[PDB]
């Protein structure tokens, strides 16, 4: 029932494999990218700072 | 509104483009930068008024 | 003026009245060529700008 | 071809005494703490440039590639034409542009040219 | 002092801020020489008391306030003493260039005689101010040993607080610092320590 | 004397390229590689075609590349050190001298060039890439061309099936 | 070979290396000559004695403006890449076609694609080295643009070149004295002048250089000499297109004055469409170069290869 048939001292911190062969990814958090549209840009109207 | 002197009491101005540049969150979102660019445009708001 | 004239509930004459309906279309395609050029620039059209 | 290296070398050479130009002639005025900042549109960063970038076009690139090793095989076949069998050389030929046709038209059909999103 | 009869002369030491020379003398690409650092006997024998400006200009501002202050001489220097092979390392501490990942050393000058004809060179080929304030006045100017007389007031007597090096340099050092395209974390890169302090019986063993 | 030049500066390029870790320093090495790499590869053919090919194709690779740096590793510092630049620059003033002391005709590729071939050769005083590249259309190998039109069909089949575009884009820590 | 050669070689690629710099400078002055007369506005007409030396004062002040040594940038990295820029700018303008033997270039295309790939990198680089997200953002703008368009320059190339059966463009002279090849190639007119304004980063086309949907793009963090070797080498490349169009669409004899006279028209036309059309998003030049030039490419090369195999049973 252990991950190998003879544990030894590294190989028995492991844990066992699941059953189902089919491991599914975790959703991890992502960190996006901060840009803003500031005052200087001519698309922002001249005193606009859109936090994108 | 006025409290019957020389002077307003408080006057209030109701910017036109305020509640645009609100559902500018909606509105913009899930789309291209430049997709952005014009729809700032669309809205027509200078922020003389919506800063007040 | 329609503020302070409905609290002072006095009414203005008919070629006032005249007066500000033409200087308010006057005033309105100003705001629209003003918001087609901006809407130009942002979108990338530099020519009507200029020839509006 | 060694002709192109020494002109290819001159013109770097040129190039590199036109920037040395402009720099030693440029106004020399004190370097200031927040003059050498990225600009960020006049207003603080919040993130590097080196933050990762997010590519919703990468099927695009990989495809992009395969074309262009694709265009490496077209190329020859102006010159075949004079030198070779006139049969073979158009059952290669279009036999070539319908299968990148059938390609293109069925990665169209999937949507596949379509960014990531 | 013989002209104006009552001048309130005011010496400083090296003067460190923004847009100095004393920072940015140490921070420039021209004085040092392919990542090494050259300083006279190592900087171990060099002893200096700098100063920050606007504790300077604050003695100014003092001084003409005061008019007790006229026809007195004031010793402008900081609060502690360090040597200048312990000031330059802390600089490029501060600077993020270590001993290993920027191959940062520490040289003595005498041995080198490509520096001082560099400097020449620099002196003599720029028309205006020389690049990076390399000179052999500035280099006669860091070589000599900031030493106060006593009896002659410093810039306590005229009400002034003064600032550390400890407060200011590692924001001041900021925009010189090495690696600055690397979007670390907080624990990416540790605070350095504070460069040690000479005492009096110290110098005294290092001047004998 | 040119050919020799070539093979310093692509053993100095290969020791840079050996000990560089960050991903933009190997793409910049590998860059003036192939630039190196395509004009030797020149001198030995009569014609200049594959080359140009090569060049394409290389340029055409690192373009996708650069993208995956933004997109993966942006973020990784540089760290030039004085003894690859040292060692690089004494190896490299070494083998010019070696170079330049050396019988260059010994030193010279055997291979024909357009003009090392003899006069008689009747094939050397047609169009410069026509017998060369003759066998991609011709009748024995044309089926290789085949199977090579299907193999790229094939690989962008695969391309498509492991990348799935309806996951979403692609980032570190996506 | 004989050493007179090399010298006159030399003597006439540095002869043109400071026409076409001098003529990027005039270009500049016709494009904002031009452009304004666009719209109702003039052009530059104060300084000097009519707006000639207009250049000459744009490029000493920015040949003494202050260089910007910006903090978080790879300067070493960002001072080499205008230089590269400006380099292949002026490299690809040894492809010239001259009656002379200015240079015997056999494969003038495929050295025509190399540098034009490399004009690319060198504005790629200069994007991520100026360490800014707007830099970073013109850059990767610059490089979806380079995918976009790259195999539909070649294809299309190659159509042209099944036209004349080799790769060396002095023989578009021969194929090309009795009419000009507007005649036949009007769809590939509109398509390679589509291309040449995405080659060089010109409006419909400006991702790699936005002034609303970015700031300056690429270029905002370039100051007083690197914005300069950025700003010539765009227009050189712009020249270079323009000299190229003239080549394959028009008679491609450079003894007449008329064939410069089409290059000015055809830099004007340059100038033209920039005043005239918006720009597109460069989602949409993604899904034009890969959905509708590279289609219509391949099914018009089908065409050509047709019609090559019909003339040659004919002769
Ligand atoms: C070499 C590689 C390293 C270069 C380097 O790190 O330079 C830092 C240095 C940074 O400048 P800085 O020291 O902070 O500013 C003070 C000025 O150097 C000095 O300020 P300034 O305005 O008084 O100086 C006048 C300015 C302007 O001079 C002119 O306009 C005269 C032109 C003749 O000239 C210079 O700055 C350079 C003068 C020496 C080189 C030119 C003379 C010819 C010999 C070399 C060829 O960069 C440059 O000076 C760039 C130009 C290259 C100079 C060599
Ligand atoms: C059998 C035959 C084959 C045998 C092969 C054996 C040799 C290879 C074994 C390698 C084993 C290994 O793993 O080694 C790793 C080991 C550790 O590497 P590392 O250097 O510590 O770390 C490197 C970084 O990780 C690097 O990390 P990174 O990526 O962050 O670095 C950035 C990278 C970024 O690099 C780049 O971006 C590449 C740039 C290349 C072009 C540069 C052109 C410059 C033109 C001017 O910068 C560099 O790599 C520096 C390049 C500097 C420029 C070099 C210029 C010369 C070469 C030019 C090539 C041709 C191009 C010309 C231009 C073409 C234009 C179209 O390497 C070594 O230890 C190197 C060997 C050193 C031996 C001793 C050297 C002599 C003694 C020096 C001290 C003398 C003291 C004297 C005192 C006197 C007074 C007492
Ligand atoms: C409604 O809400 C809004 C607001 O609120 C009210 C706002 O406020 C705003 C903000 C808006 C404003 C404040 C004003 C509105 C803005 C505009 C109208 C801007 C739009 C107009 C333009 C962009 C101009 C039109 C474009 C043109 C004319 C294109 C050309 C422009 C240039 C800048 C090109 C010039 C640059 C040059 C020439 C570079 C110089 C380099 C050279 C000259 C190098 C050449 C060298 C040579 C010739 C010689 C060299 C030779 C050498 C080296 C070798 C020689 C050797 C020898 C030996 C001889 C907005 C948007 C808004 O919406
Ligand atoms: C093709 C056209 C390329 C045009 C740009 C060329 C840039 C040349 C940079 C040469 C740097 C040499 C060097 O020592 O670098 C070490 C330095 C080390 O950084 P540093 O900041 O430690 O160096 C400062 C050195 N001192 C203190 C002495 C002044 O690294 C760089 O300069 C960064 C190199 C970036 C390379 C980017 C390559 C992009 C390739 C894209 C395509 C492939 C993917
Ligand atoms: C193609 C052109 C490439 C660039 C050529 C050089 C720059 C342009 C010419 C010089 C500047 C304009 C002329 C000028 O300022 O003249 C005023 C000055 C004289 O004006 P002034 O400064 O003595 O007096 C002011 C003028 N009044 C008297 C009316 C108040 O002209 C000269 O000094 C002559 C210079 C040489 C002119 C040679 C002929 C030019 C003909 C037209 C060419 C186009
Ligand atoms: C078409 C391409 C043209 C390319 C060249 C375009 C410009 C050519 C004509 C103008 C030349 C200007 C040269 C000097 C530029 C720098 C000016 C400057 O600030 O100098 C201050 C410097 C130093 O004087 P300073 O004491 O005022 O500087 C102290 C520092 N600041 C600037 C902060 C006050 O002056 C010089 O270096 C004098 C140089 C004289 C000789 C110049 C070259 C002549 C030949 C060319
Ligand atoms: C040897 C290599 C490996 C083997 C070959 C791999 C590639 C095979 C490509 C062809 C596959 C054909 C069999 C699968 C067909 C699936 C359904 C399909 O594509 O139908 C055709 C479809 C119909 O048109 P549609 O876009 O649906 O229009 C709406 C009308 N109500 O759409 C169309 O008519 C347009 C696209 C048709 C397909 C491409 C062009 C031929
Ligand atoms: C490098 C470029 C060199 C040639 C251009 C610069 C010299 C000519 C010039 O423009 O001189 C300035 C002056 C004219 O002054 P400006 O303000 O341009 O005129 C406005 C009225 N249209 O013009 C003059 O003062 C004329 C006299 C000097 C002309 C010198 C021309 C050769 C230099
Ligand atoms: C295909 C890919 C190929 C890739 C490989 C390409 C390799 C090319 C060769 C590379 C050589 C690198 C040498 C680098 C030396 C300078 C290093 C450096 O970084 O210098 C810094 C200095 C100022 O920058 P700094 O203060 O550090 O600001 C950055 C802060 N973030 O920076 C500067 O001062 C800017 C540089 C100025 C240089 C001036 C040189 C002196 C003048 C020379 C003579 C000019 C003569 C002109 C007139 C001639 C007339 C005939
Ligand atoms: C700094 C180099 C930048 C990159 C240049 C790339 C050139 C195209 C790629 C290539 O291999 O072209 C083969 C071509 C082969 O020449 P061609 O076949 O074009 O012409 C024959 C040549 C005298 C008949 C026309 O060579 C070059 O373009 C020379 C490149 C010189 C590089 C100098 C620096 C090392
Ligand atoms: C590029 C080589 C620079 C060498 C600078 C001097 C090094 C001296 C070392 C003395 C022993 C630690
Ligand atoms: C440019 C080279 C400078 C070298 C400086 C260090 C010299 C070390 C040896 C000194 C022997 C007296």
């Amino acid at each position: 029932s252990g991950p190998v048939m003879y544990p030894d001292e590294v190989t028995s911190l492991w844990t066992v494999p699941p059953w189902n062969s089919k491991v599914t990814p975790v959703e991890k958090s992502v960190r996006n990218l901060t840009l803003n549209f500031g005052p200087q840009h001519p698309a922002a109207h001249g005193v606009l700072r859109l936090v994108l | 509104i006025s409290d019957g002197s020389s002077r307003p009491y408080r006057c209030k101005i109701k910017a036109p483009g305020f509640a645009h540049l609100a559902a500018l969150e909606k509105i913009g979102k899930q789309h291209m930068l430049a997709d952005v660019v014009a729809i700032i445009g669309t809205l027509d708001v200078v922020f003389g008024e919506i800063d007040r | 003026s329609l503020a302070v004239e409905k609290l002072l509930n006095i009414d203005v004459p008919l070629r006032a009245k005249y007066i500000r309906t033409l200087f308010a279309e006057i005033t309105r395609i100003l705001n629209h060529i003003m918001a087609v050029g901006t809407h130009a620039l942002d979108v990338g059209a530099l020519t009507p700008f200029f020839w509006l | 071809m060694f002709s192109i290296i020494f002109i290819a070398l001159l013109i770097l050479l040129i190039t590199t005494i036109v920037m040395f130009l402009a720099s030693i002639l440029s106004k020399k005025a004190l370097i200031d703490r927040e003059k050498s900042s990225p600009f960020e549109c006049g207003f603080d960063p919040k993130s590097s440039s080196r933050l990762p970038f997010s590519l919703r076009f990468f099927l695009i690139t990989i495809i992009f590639l395969i074309f262009d090793v694709e265009i490496a095989l077209i190329l020859p076949m102006i010159i075949i034409m004079k030198y070779s069998n006139i049969m073979i050389w158009t059952i290669t030929s279009i036999i070539f542009i319908l299968i990148l046709l059938i390609g293109l038209y069925h990665e169209w059909n999937q949507g596949m040219l379509n960014w990531s999103n | 002092r013989d002209a104006f009869p009552n001048a309130t002369i005011i010496r400083p030491a090296d003067i460190y801020g923004s847009e100095d020379r004393f920072l940015r003398y140490y921070a420039h690409i021209w004085r040092r020489q392919f990542r090494s650092m050259p300083l006279w006997h190592k900087g171990e024998k060099t002893v200096k008391q700098p100063v920050y400006v606007s504790d300077v200009a604050q003695a100014i501002i003092n001084a003409a306030k005061d008019p007790d202050s006229a026809g007195r001489i004031y010793q402008a220097v900081g609060p502690k003493r360090y040597q200048l092979s312990e000031l330059v390392d802390w600089f490029h501490r501060l600077m993020r260039k270590d001993q290993k990942r920027w191959g940062y050393m520490r040289y003595d000058m005498r041995w080198d005689p490509t520096f001082l004809l560099k400097a020449k060179l620099n002196s003599f080929i720029c028309p205006g101010t020389p690049i990076g304030g390399l000179h052999p006045a500035r280099i006669e100017r860091e070589a000599v040993t900031d030493k106060v007389l006593t009896g002659v007031p410093t810039l306590e007597d005229l009400g002034v607080t003064l600032t550390t090096m400890e407060q200011q340099v590692p924001w001041e050092l900021r925009p010189y610092r090495a690696a600055l395209y690397y979007d670390a974390e907080l624990g990416e890169f540790e605070t350095p320590s504070p460069p040690k302090c000479i005492e009096a019986r110290d110098e005294l063993r290092l001047f004998a | 004397m040119i050919q020799l030049m070539l093979y310093s500066l692509i053993i100095t390029t290969s020791i840079i390229f050996l000990n560089m870790i960050h991903p933009l320093a190997l793409g910049l090495t590998l860059l003036i590689q192939t630039i190196f790499v395509c004009l030797l590869t020149g001198l030995m053919t009569k014609s200049f075609w594959y080359s140009y090919i090569l060049f394409l194709i290389f340029l055409g690779g690192m373009l996708v590349l650069f993208i995956y740096v933004t997109s993966l590793a942006s973020n990784e510092m540089f760290n030039l050190s004085m003894k690859l630049t040292l060692f690089s620059s004494l190896i490299l003033i070494f083998m010019l001298i070696l170079s330049f002391i050396m019988d260059k005709t010994s030193s010279s590729l055997f291979l024909m060039n357009n003009d090392m071939q003899s006069i008689i050769n009747m094939n050397s005083y047609f169009m410069e890439n026509s017998l060369s590249l003759n066998k991609l259309y011709n009748f024995p190998t044309n089926f290789i061309t085949i199977l090579l039109m299907n193999y790229l069909l094939i690989t962008l089949i695969v391309i498509v099936k492991i990348t799935k575009l309806f996951k979403g884009p692609i980032r570190m820590m996506s | 070979m004989f050493y007179m050669e090399f010298i006159l070689s030399l003597i006439g690629s540095l002869l043109l290396i400071i026409c076409v710099l001098v003529s990027v400078a005039f270009l500049t002055l016709l494009e904002r000559k031009v452009l304004g007369y666009i719209q109702i506005r003039k052009g530059p007409n104060k300084v000097g004695l009519m707006g000639i030396p207009q250049p000459f004062c744009d490029a000493i002040k920015l040949f003494t403006k202050e260089q910007t040594y910006p903090l978080l940038s790879n300067y070493l990295s960002y001072y080499i890449s205008p230089i590269f820029s400006l380099f292949l700018s002026l490299f690809v303008w040894m492809c010239m076609p001259f009656f002379v033997k200015l240079y015997s270039f056999n494969l003038g295309g495929l050295f025509f694609l190399c540098c034009t790939s490399l004009g690319v990198y060198t504005v790629m680089v200069a994007g991520w080295s100026s360490n800014s997200n707007y830099a970073l953002l013109g850059g990767l703008r610059a490089v979806a643009q380079t995918i976009s368009y790259e195999v539909s320059l070649a294809l299309i190339l190659l159509s042209f070149i099944f036209l004349i059966g080799s790769y060396n463009m002095i023989y578009f002279f021969f194929y090309q004295v009795y009419m000009w090849f507007l005649i036949i190639l009007f769809p590939m007119a509109l398509v390679w002048v589509s291309i040449s304004l995405a080659e060089t980063n010109r409006t419909p086309f400006d991702f790699a250089e936005g002034e609303s949907e970015l700031v300056s793009g690429f270029n905002v963090e370039y100051s007083s000499g690197g914005f300069a070797l950025i700003f010539m080498a765009e227009y050189a490349s712009i020249l270079f297109m323009s000299m190229l169009f003239c080549v394959i669409f028009l008679g491609c004899d450079v003894f007449n004055l008329l064939f410069y006279m089409k290059l000015t028209f055809i830099s004007f036309v340059f100038i033209w469409v920039r005043g005239t059309l918006p720009r597109f998003r460069y989602d949409k030049l993604m899904y034009l170069a890969w959905k509708c030039f590279l289609s219509f490419s391949l099914n018009y090369l089908l065409f050509f290869i047709g019609f090559k195999i019909l003339l040659f049973s004919l002769l």
